[PDB]
């Protein structure tokens, strides 16, 4: 990580957006696990 | 009055798991045998 600390403050907002867009809750690992994390910023940085 | 008040609430108000789940419970089967009128009204066919 870069700034540890604020980690868990990171995890809880990832809780409750989510939480607050859709329905499903991440702590349940099924979602978490694979489903939900697809949507994060790639760093393959293509050159056109 | 009413009708503002209930537009007012209305444009900003944000769904929770909570409440999605109590509207399911409205929505969800009862604890008395029901027939399903609304799937048989829309699949009946009367013929002359």
């Amino acid at each position: 990580a870069k700034f540890p600390d604020s980690l868990s403050v990171d995890l809880k907002t990832m809780k409750d957006g989510v939480y607050r867009e859709l329905g499903l809750d991440i702590s349940l690992p099924d979602v978490m696990k694979r489903i939900a994390p697809m949507l994060y910023k790639s760093s393959k940085s293509r050159v056109v | 009055e009413v009708l503002a008040a209930a537009n007012s609430f209305a444009e900003n108000y944000s769904a929770t798991s909570q409440d999605m789940d109590l509207f399911q419970t409205l929505t969800s089967c009862t604890f008395s045998k029901e027939y399903a009128w609304k799937d048989f009204l829309n699949g009946i066919h009367c013929d002359v």
